DNA sequence: CTTTATTCACAAGCTTGCACAATCCCTGCTGGACAATTCTGAGTGATGGCAGCTCCCACCTTTCCTTCTTCCTTCACTTAGACTACATTTATTCAGCATCTGTATTGTTGGAGTAAGTTCCATGTTAATACTCACCACTGAGGATATGT
DNA sequence: ACATATCCTCAGTGGTGAGTATTAACATGGAACTTACTCCAACAATACAGATGCTGAATAAATGTAGTCTAAGTGAAGGAAGAAGGAAAGGTGGGAGCTGCCATCACTCAGAATTGTCCAGCAGGGATTGTGCAAGCTTGTGAATAAAG
């Protein structure tokens, strides 16, 4: 379904500018796409596990918050 | 006798009774010693007051009346103890601190 | 444990600049701001500004803006204070004091102070100077011009010595201070009470507010016993 | 519907106590509710572990004081211990 | 015409995107990415809007923190350009 | 007259003699094994307790333990642990 | 009245009854179903069997017939999964994995 | 009353800890930095262990308190109880 | 006489201390350091032998792991000598600072 | 989802070396060993070795040490095999197979098989070949030499196709395998049972142990339908 | 080749419009407070014993200080290409509206499942015990290393 | 390319005592059994919010080209770190005594759960404002380019 190219070059550029990066190499973007894919798979797998335990077919914000939390990445502002 | 609450007995704003109920039903111990919710509510109220006062100060220096999560992030990250308490915590719509490394500036 | 080492006295010619060290030890250096207070016998104690070594965050008084410059060095755990364009009214004792970033916390531990010689809200203290016996009760008022959320501290200073923190948050006792001293009041009216007197209590007592951005000290009371 | 509880009125009372001109947004209220719930879970879990270590079946204010000394950093822990001791003293001295 | 030297607009972008708090990835490509990643775990499952929003906030915060550590690695290597080796070193020290 | 301590050192040795008949074990390695079994027990049990609390349930069943194993353990480890737990529960509810 | 402890009924060696008692007294939930200690004992027994068999193999390729914590550290740190489970865990008297970076070798 | 015992963590001990960590060359200013880092880590762990001891109304710091302190700081230690 | 080149003994020391398992710091100076540090928190405390032992394994494991991270930081800067800036960078990325 | 891509058939003159890749996709590459086996008409399947990309840890068969070397490239997610000094008896189908680091797990997924053309526990399978109708029951015996603690696997191989995993841990079904196939036995005696057959069961069935260090395959049983 | 006046673009500051979200008010309703009773679990004391200090000592292994060498780190030059910057084209996203429908959620029932109490016995812990495996001592062979060839 | 002393490191033996696998005594917690009680599968309904489609306006991404500037290679000095030897020094293992406190046991007592009533604080929904976003204008200010010296 591809859709990793939807995380475009200037989006990664903006995320690096927020991180304080002045100059960016050309091979940064594919590495960043792979890193984001690995992180998203790790969070989404736990969120889907929390959803399947509740006998639900809908991933809620609570499941994402619990999944994030379990990885030591507690997120505030979503309940 | 008019049923005054426990928070007004302790002189608090955070609820002693709700904290007692959450401590009882939260599967923490067999018993709750009835002075523990007073202490807990006082600690939660102190931390809330400290964070809210620093966030209101940040909003006033930002010439804003209302507190947005950016003001909470600026309050938390500018304090060493508050950032140590919430090091592994992401605040939504809070942004980051303005920080450019000194080598990256010109000349 | 906690100490703030300061240099000796300075005999400076006017128009130059003078550096002031505030070498610190006994605590985590980055987690506490360092405040600077100037003390003259004519204006009393005046708060200059503070440096936060966690983010090197500065804040100065409006009358000391530009005239004073604060810097921090985290490698040697030192706080430096720069005075430039020395006017003849700079012959004063400069103290650097530790204060946590918490709003309730106050200037708890002070330095010895460097004596430099050139070659808002107002605290009203009702008794300028009073006489007390060996076992009397002492009550000192610190009426405030504006409203503060109980953010008032009481300090005791011996002659030719650094001030000693007695009371923080207008009721709480400092570390090591006996329970004879008792603070009371809130809002705009505050009071310090000495229960029973000793020969140690011959000192000058000040009240400092830190509820707003310019910190203001009180006029001070001279208390001498027999 | 189903009456879900929060800390919004309590945080708003605290905010109007420490800043009686300053409002708050809904998102910042969500951040504050998440903060209060997270710190509640941390202190209660540490107090539960403290009671379990010493073969105790109750959680008292001593366990909460020790937990506050454990999670919170230095002056934060000192002022929180002062606030909790003051509140427990006021609650005991007044029924 | 007028043309800024390299690094000037970059520092302006750093100041601008560190001053603001809005999300930097467009919402629709992230939603499609989230749905396709979740397709490998569930065949037909729905998503709350808040769930995708929380995922986006967490992913952008993680990427900004990793880019901060990457910039620190690049400066430690006496460079101002970040390379994939800086990302790999930062994720190795972080334990990822 | 002092009370007795309890551990897993008897069962861990039984599992060792199943998987390696001619192989001993030191006391330090048995201490490592006891700490490992205790740590994994607290991790899975706390995770399952959180799972039951999120769903407003008052009991921990084998479904909660299965989901906690799925969340905690990595892929093939979780697959084989789920296999072992399912086989043991099927064997237990047949006699 | 008789025999047949719950471990033998489930074909296990880890105690189902002791795990049920620790689940009841551990303050995890109000109730504990009687399939949860069986599942829990099975998972603990599988993890113990895997670590003990890998450590026995590490001891066997060491001309040794006794598992020391060095063998357990060699078993755990040589596996992707196992290291991930016990990645934030210090093993006493286990040492480290023998590795040298390739740029440090002379050529 | 002990004083100046961080110097007892000698330069050969830090060199051995670097050799186990895989370090080939060591600068001369590494040792003071390592003494400071080890000191900070020790005060954190010892402070948590002493808090766990004082809650138990004991004057003796046990190994179990050290294990709880290490578990609290995310540095779980196997083989000393628990 | 006979002398070894620099880095040859330093590599055999890496190969020697990575295969050994015991403690690398002497027991008595570490025990004295632990008692000195703990006397600033509570006077007249008395540790067990296993408490000091557990503290020593924890501290040595932490220092060894920080030395691997420091070595990675040194190799990233095209060096083989570890420096205090490498320790600071590793502790900065790890979250210890 | 999980794919093990390989190259085509390599015609090779004797004396030189040959390279075979095992480009892997659909899973975390570092968490699973890649094992290489070879297949000949003369002696069937035999295990050559494996390479763990987590630490690049190799282990070879005793009869393939020196003949075969194994390397890994983590960036391209590829595993490379070198065969040096190809003799006359080296024309074979070379397979790479994913296998988890868990001892219970087996060669679950296989590569397509590179055809190279050149110009210990003994496995005893009692039925070499058998015929069956469209609905009866087939039993295949895999009595082994030494003791393996249920570490046996059953594989089905179509002609000119990669082997398909049926049974792991001597009783458990593989992913996607229906309940017609059933493994049984433990210790030294093992068996595979086909309940009711189809037209797709005409294949060669193998049993492989991985309880010891050199993994040994079965002699192979040919099953032909009607 | 050196400071320095135009030029230029960019973000900050000031001034209304307004509209969407925040503040506040009304209403059920449910969770917390009052009160008497019981059922504890945890605090005062006393005790025995063990383990953690303190001290002495012999040894010998570890550490510290000096000197020489070497080789790794750091600074300076050069350069080529990999970046940034910008105009232009294009394609994708955002926002609003509508429709449809699987799904989350609530309500009720009752049956399986699980807590609780007695008993008793079989398992787990501890003390005492007799060996097994690993470490030290000692040669002996095998690779590695620096060096004159 | 080879030849060769020389420290260092495995590869085997034997002794041996440190630890550890093996066997009674007993005590205590887990199992059998029964009864109460309650919690959550199992249907049934019903709004509701998420998926899908459409469409036009913003609006960000893609691409190509020019021009800077920066990462990387090379070379050279120098100084810092490593290796080795010799002397000091303090860790370590052992062997006593001393005693402080840690865990155990019994008593009992205040405090915390329990259950029933009821009432008032709190959550949901709906009007009610208000302040921060948006648009437009002005202005300071840094950045980069031409110009006189």
């Amino acid at each position: 379904r591809d859709n990793i190219q939807g995380i475009t070059k200037p989006a990664i550029r903006r995320l690096a500018r927020r991180g304080g990066v002045k100059r960016i190499s050309g091979l940064i973007y594919e590495e960043t796409r792979g890193v984001l894919k690995v992180f998203l798979e790790n969070v989404i797998r736990d969120a889907v596990t929390y959803t399947e335990h509740a006998k639900r077919k809908t991933v809620t914000a609570m499941d994402v918050v619990y999944a994030l939390k379990r990885q030591g990445r507690t997120l505030y502002g979503f309940g | 006798a008019k049923a005054k609450s426990r928070s007004s007995r302790a002189g608090l704003q955070f609820p002693v009774g709700r904290v007692h109920r959450l401590l009882r039903k939260g599967n923490y111990a067999e018993r709750v010693g009835a002075g523990a919710p007073v202490y807990m509510a006082a600690v939660l109220e102190y931390l809330t007051a400290e964070i809210l006062e620093l966030a209101g100060n940040a909003a006033r220096d930002n010439k804003k009346t209302r507190i947005i999560p950016r003001h909470l992030q600026l309050a938390i990250r500018n304090d060493e103890e508050l950032n140590k308490l919430l090091g592994k915590v992401t605040i939504a719509q809070g942004g980051v601190l303005p920080n450019i490394q000194a080598v990256l500036l010109p000349k | 444990e906690v100490q703030l080492q300061q240099s000796g006295p300075e005999l400076v010619e006017p128009g130059t600049s003078v550096k002031m060290p505030c070498k610190a030890s006994g605590y985590t250096f980055t987690s506490y701001t360092i405040q600077w207070v100037k003390q003259t016998p004519r204006q009393g104690l005046e708060w200059i500004g503070y440096i936060y070594p966690y983010n090197a965050g500065t804040k100065y008084n409006e009358k000391f803006k530009g005239k004073a410059t604060l810097t921090s060095d985290k490698s040697s755990s030192t706080v430096y204070m720069e005075l430039s364009s020395l006017t003849s009214e700079d012959s004063a004792v400069y103290y650097c004091a530790r204060k946590s970033s918490r709003l309730r916390s106050t200037l708890d531990y002070w330095g010895q102070g460097t004596s430099v010689t050139v070659s808002d809200i107002k605290m009203t203290q009702s008794p300028s100077s009073m006489h007390a016996s060996l076992g009397e009760r002492v009550t000192i008022t610190c009426k405030a011009s504006q409203d503060i959320r109980s953010y008032l501290s009481w300090y005791q200073q011996k002659p030719w010595k650094s001030p000693k923190t007695l009371i923080y948050y207008a009721t709480s006792l400092a570390d090591g201070v006996p329970s004879r001293f008792s603070g009371s009041g809130s809002g705009q009216d505050f009071s310090l009470t000495i229960n029973n007197l000793e020969s140690d209590d011959t000192a000058t007592y000040y009240c400092l507010q830190h509820g707003e951005s310019p910190y203001t000290f009180g006029s001070g009371t001279k208390l001498e016993i027999k | 519907r189903s009456r879900k509880e929060s800390y919004s009125i309590y945080v708003y009372k605290v905010l109007k106590q420490v800043h009686p001109d300053t409002g708050i947004s809904s998102k910042a209220m969500g951040i504050m509710n998440s903060f209060v719930n997270d710190i509640f879970e941390r202190i209660a879990g540490e107090a539960s572990r403290l009671a379990h270590y010493n073969k105790r079946s109750t959680i008292t204010s001593r366990e909460i004081q020790t937990a506050v000394r454990l999670l919170l950093p230095g002056e934060l822990a000192k002022h929180a211990v002062s606030e909790g001791t003051k509140a427990v003293t006021k609650y005991t001295s007044s029924k | 015409p007028h043309r800024y030297r390299p690094g000037t607009v970059a520092l302006r972008e750093i100041r601008r995107y560190q001053k603001s708090t809005e999300l930097l990835i467009r919402k629709l490509p992230f939603q499609r990415l989230v749905r396709e990643i979740a397709q490998d775990f569930k065949t037909d499952l729905r998503f709350q809007s808040s769930a995708v929003m929380a995922l986006q906030e967490a992913c952008e915060a993680y990427l900004v923190g990793l880019f901060e550590d990457t910039n620190l690695c690049a400066i430690h290597a006496k460079r101002v350009t970040i390379m994939p080796k800086d990302i790999q070193l930062a994720r190795r020290i972080r334990g990822e």
